[PDB]
């Protein structure tokens, strides 16, 4: 259905298996992503806690 | 703002002090006025470091 995939495709054997790909275009890796520290407003009527 | 109030309205008492005097009742609110300017001072101390606390 297409003749080429110019995407952020990542170079895996299972896909090298049935598709040509480039040399890499870009370096990468899996990484985490979090949701920044923020902070944490202590509640008025938290002394009861 | 309301300390400043509290604290202007204590002085038209203290002023009314000597005129108008005998009554022995606006010292009396002189001195409500200044301690709850200085409760509400206190109060607004307060509220202001704790809406810095983010």
């Amino acid at each position: 259905k297409a003749d080429i995939a110019i995407a952020p495709l990542t170079i895996t054997l299972v896909r090298e298996e049935v598709i040509d790909f480039s040399k890499p275009f870009m370096s990468l890796g899996i990484s985490i992503m979090i949701k920044k520290p923020q902070k944490s407003k202590p509640g008025v009527f938290s002394f009861l806690d | 703002i309301l300390s400043v109030i509290l604290l202007f309205m204590g002085g038209l008492c203290i002023a009314a002090s000597e005129f108008y005097k005998t009554r022995h009742n606006i010292i009396l609110s002189a001195g409500i006025f200044f301690v709850s300017a200085g409760l509400s001072n206190i109060i607004g101390i307060i509220v202001y470091i704790s809406a810095n606390a983010g």
